[PDB]
RNA sequence: AAAGUUAUCCAAACUCGGUCGUUUAGAGGAAGUAAAAGUCGUAACAAGGUCUCCGUAGGUGAACCUGCGGAGGGAUCAUUU
RNA sequence: GGUAAUUCCAGCUCCAAUAGCGUAUAUUAAAGUUGUUGAGGUUAAAAAGCUCGUAGUUGAACCUUGGGCCUAGCCCGCCGGUACUGGCUGGGCUGGGCCUUUCCUUCUGGAGAACCGCAUGCCGGUGUGUCGGGGAACCAGGACUUUUACUCUGAACAAAUUAGAUCGCUUAAAGAAGGCCUAUGCUUGAAUACAUUAGCAUGGAAUAAUAGAAUAGGACGUGUGGUUCUAUUUUGUUGGUUUCUAGGACCGCCGUAAUGAUUAAUAGGGACAGUCGGGGGCGUCAGUAUUCAAUUGUCAGAGGUGAAAUUCUUGGAUUUAUUGAAGACUAACAACUGCGAAAGCAUUCGCCAAGGAUGUUUUCAUUAAUCAGGAACGAAAGUUAGGGGAUCGAAGACGAUCAGAUACCGUCGUAGUCUUAACCAUAAACUAUGCCGAUUAGGGAUCGGACGGCGUUUAUUUUUGACCCGUUCGGCACCUUACGAUAAAUCAAAAUGUUUGGGCUCCUGGGGGAGUAUGGUCGCAAGGCUGAAACUUAAAGAAAUUG
RNA sequence: GUAUUGGCCAGCCGUGGUGACAACGGGUAACGGAGGGUUAGGGCUCGACCCCGGAGAAGGAGCCUGAGAAACGGCUACUACA
RNA sequence: GCGGGUAAACGGCGGGAGUAACUAUGACUCUCUUAAGGUAGCCAAAUGCCUCGUCAUCUAAUUAGUGACGCGCAUGAAUGG
RNA sequence: AUAAGGGAAGUCGGCAAAAUAGAUCCGUAACUUCGGGAAAAGGAUUGGCUCUAAGGGUUGGGCACGUUGGCGGCGUGCGGUUAACAACCAACUUAGAACUGGUACGGACAGGGGGAAUCUGACUGUCUAAUUAAAACAUAGCAUU
């Protein structure tokens, strides 16, 4: 049965980019995905996203702007120290000058390069470049 | 593919590794400690023994020769094995009752080359060392 | 896709996007309760009462007009059954097959089939006890299961 | 106040039995591996000249045969009112 | 290496390291050949025969966001001047204050600033003073707050060792020394960070769990009775007593309030309606065929093989017709068609219980997925007692072929092949492909249900049945193609994997020895389940290409 | 009773305690730790041995003196050596 | 009398030559003979003359006892193993 | 009937004799037709006197506000369940403790020796009265006419 709606949504997006379409549907809505979309949106990796509504889980629809590569997710919620972040950015990122790992902290769901500025840490959820 | 991946599932990963570790051949020989119990050498590198007789061993198919082996009985345990003289015309340097010293062939248990089934070789005789006699840098004690 | 089978089905029922009673019904909630109670007194069960109330006259969905569910209404009027409907109906199947087995001793498939019913019954009963609907000593002895039915 | 002596306690050590663990002696029996030139047939690889293989059961100097039920990893992806 | 040796034994020459080089054993990297990061499981080693289910692992969505003002600290861009200095209402990042239904608990005590009025004084202001009134920053003291996981910052925790700063032991490994002038002298260092799990404090409140009002046994009141207990200091002193008073426990009446229950998941269960199927059990009906028997009619070889031969015959073989008995089995219709968890399941009717899909503005509300041990079923052959024993047919006897033939070919024939009551639990039990969930390409056929439509067909007809066109849900399959995969054969999954993490269980680690020995356990036995080592070997193996 | 607490011991009375989150038992060519060897990261392996802690003086037991010993370059007895 | 059937009916279940890379033996072959030529098992056994057979164990010493070996004068399958 | 020291050296052969023996409490192997072997093997206690504890039966409660009857029996109506009392009656069986003795105590009688194996018959049973009780006979099971 469905066990990670965040992974399901990200998987649908990746298919479209490698096949070249411009639109994807997402069946389950949640705060975590919707905030996750915003982190990319503030960097331009995605376009405008529309949220429909019904008294249910709720669908989402965004149209893909291209210029997007692999965006994955780490299913077992690990625990990250503030010192053991260079290990993760070395682990899964094409290069140092760009790309983003996304964490969850008590200060909200956010990413690195600002967690370093805010001196915060938490758990890992995904990445996108 | 097919591993357990949950967060509170370290026990299963530990259990599978310890169990599946036994199918490995190199590791399993260490854990059970067969070499100490079974090998003619009790985990050591060299040993000393006394010579019983001189024997000739036939090579395998493609080659053809007489390999000039020797019969030895170890002092530690008293077991009897066969040892390959490793040079040219040394069977005139070893006589009966000469208390030789033995080493291995460096294949860690198996036989090397064509010789059918001998795992040791003579390094010393009367405490002089073979190569010394060959290059006539010394003489045997009288 | 399905608990005790090898097939999947999606023959569900879609609930409309309208939390307001249709204007043409023009029926008050106060009168609604009595007929529901009427059928319960004659001997019906909450599941089947709804289909007559829906089919025969008016209300398609009780919740919008009333604000509460049929079981919630009945419980506040002290007509709720002791044992929940789902648990009750399963037992009715288990008893009948038992009677069949004692005459037909060579019906191997039903013996396999019988295993399924109580396994479902046992699994469902565990949930009821931990939430507080059933007393923590109810056990469903296979011998006296007939007494529980009636 | 010494030798001695009465009754408990802590107990080395010895005898006999029971159980567990380690090493090892043996008339005789049944095997496997290597070194092949031997001796008797030709089971398998082609429709290997009886298509091959699996489970079970009996038989036969030896590879092997036959009965029952399967499989194609076959020598057939195929035959019409 | 088998008579001109690139490889042996020697001379010359050359190569590598160098005061050192070789050999044996153990251990690490090489090893993504132990794989959490990160490894195979269609054919190369490997998915349990199938299903149920406990430990254990994992589990759908949903409850305070946004906007409007003020301010600080830091970086970059710009101008200009002398590394230094100022400016942009510059652009940002971090933080702190108020308002929007949100502000942020409370009591006692301490000292005291800013804002205020007085006058001795000076140039709209201030020290003045034991002048006095507010609410707020700090400190001390007391009471109250869902609980764990997580992360930040603190405290405490040997020396040696690790990383690392300084000093020319003549350099270095080391050492903690040293440095300056001329000096009866001066001066320095012997630093710093980490360990990381458990325990003690502090800030954070996303993420993952957990409790709260439903037969109200719910919250508040300086509203108001009551019944129980504890008892400060004040009435000279003590003892006993009482009123008032201060506090605590229990329980009524009245008042206050928007009086307390999330959606109904292309999660799951159950109910309801019309259908659907060679799903299962018990009884029952029918069908030819085979063998035997009875009646009936004739006249010579008949059966069998590549070809012979056994065997049977005027006590009439073989063939013909009618009738009867026995046991097994339901041809043709029958198919890239159905049902079941698999093994498997095909004649009629009656009875008994069960199931999927479909339809649905019914119902409960997270009740779910996979499972170590554990359990039910489990072809054929085989075992123990009866019944039955037509046909085929292990063992076996005869006839042929053959050099032999314990076989392949022929005539018989025992156990068995059937059934009742109990055992056994293995198969190439094969899709050689575990189960649940999401996404991804075009097509036409086909089975079941539902929906829409112009027509046809024949019906005490009309609705309906049946044929045609189309849409949709759920299955057994197929054709073209690769954007993808693999070593390839090929694959709509064997794809979405060096750009590697949806969830859970099982199995394998070069080939033999070996599914053997020993131990345990189940079985009347045959056997099943679990399951090694010594020793030996440089290849065994998969897919495809040319002969 | 000991310097003191305690099923440490003596009497009377209850029936309990641990376990698949692996108890109990068996093997270790096992003293523990600070640490050594080899490296992208994650690890694998060794640690009798100069520092800290524990135990022993052939094997077992028993004791005097003293603040401190079940001491062995202290004593008593048995075992095995001599 | 001639011809078939019958052994859980009475009973029976043999000799002789060649041979495998020291030797030795003989899986295999050729030969005489009748109805067939002792299969699975067991043994100096209450059944073996030669015999106090040969090997191991028990005792200081064992013609006795037990476990093996088997061309067994003359073991052996309802005369049941 | 008894005998020091030795304990089968006697003899064809442990023939005859000796040793163990009751009851209570512990402990008990190989093998197996799972019923047995099993009293396996092997250990400890046992008197007298003075005490303690446990194991039962019968009869009343049982009340009140009236009733018929010679303080009492019935025919009433109700209540109430003594954290169960009081009186009387009667034998034996089991368990615990102290003291005591020339360490003895089933004090006479009564009263199993045991273990490791081989041959042979499955077992209970029967026969040569007056020399042979066995491996002989019979038996259930199996098979044939």
């Amino acid at each position: 049965v469905r066990t990670s709606v965040l992974h399901d949504a990200l998987n649908s997006i990746n298919n479209a980019e490698k096949m070249g379409k411009r639109q994807v549907m997402i069946r389950p809505s949640s705060k975590v995905i919707v905030k996750f979309l915003q982190v990319m949106q503030r960097h331009g990796y995605i376009g405008e996203f529309e949220e429909v509504d019904n008294h249910r889980s709720g669908k989402i629809v965004v149209q893909l702007n291209g210029r997007l590569n692999k965006c994955g997710v780490i299913s077992p919620r690990y625990n990250v120290r503030l010192a053991e972040l260079e290990k993760w950015v070395t682990k899964l990122l094409p290069a140092r000058q760009f790309g983003y790992v996304i964490l969850t902290t008590s200060a909200g769901i956010m990413d690195h390069e600002e967690a370093r500025r805010k001196h915060v840490a938490g758990k890992i959820i995904g990445f996108f470049y | 593919g097919g591993k357990p991946r949950g967060l509170n599932a370290a026990r299963k990963l530990r259990n599978n590794r310890r169990e599946q570790r036994w199918a490995d051949l190199q590791y399993k020989k260490r854990a059970l400690g067969t070499a100490y119990k079974s090998s003619p050498f009790g985990g050591s590198s060299h040993a000393k023994g006394i010579v019983l007789e001189k024997v000739g061993v036939e090579a395998k198919q493609p080659n053809s020769a007489i390999r000039k082996c020797v019969r030895v009985q170890l002092i530690k345990n008293g077991k009897k094995v066969t040892a390959f003289v490793p040079n040219d015309g040394c069977l005139n340097f070893v006589d009966e009752n000469d208390e030789v010293l033995l080493a291995g062939f460096g294949r860690k248990g198996k036989a090397k080359g064509d010789i059918p089934g001998v795992r040791f070789k003579v390094v010393k005789v009367s405490g002089v060392g073979l190569l010394a006699l060959w290059k006539e840098k010394k003489e045997k004690p009288r | 896709g399905r608990l005790h089978s090898k097939g999947k089905g999606i023959s569900a029922s879609a609930i409309p996007y309208s939390r307001n009673p249709p204007a043409w019904l023009k029926t008050t909630p106060e009168q609604v309760v009595e007929q529901i109670c009427k059928l319960a007194r004659k001997g019906a069960t909450p599941s089947q009462i709804g289909v007559i109330l829906r089919d025969s006259h008016g209300i398609a969905q009780v919740k919008v007009v009333t604000g509460n569910k049929i079981l919630r209404i009945l419980k506040s009027n002290g007509l709720a059954p002791d044992i929940p409907e789902d648990l009750y109906f399963l037992i009715k199947k288990a008893v009948a097959v038992r009677k069949h087995l004692e005459r037909n001793r060579k019906d191997k498939d039903s013996k396999f089939r019988l295993i399924l019913i109580e396994s479902r019954i046992h699994r469902l009963a565990r949930y009821y006890k931990t939430v507080g609907v059933l007393p923590p000593t109810w056990k469903y002895e296979s011998s006296t299961a007939s007494t529980l039915v009636a």
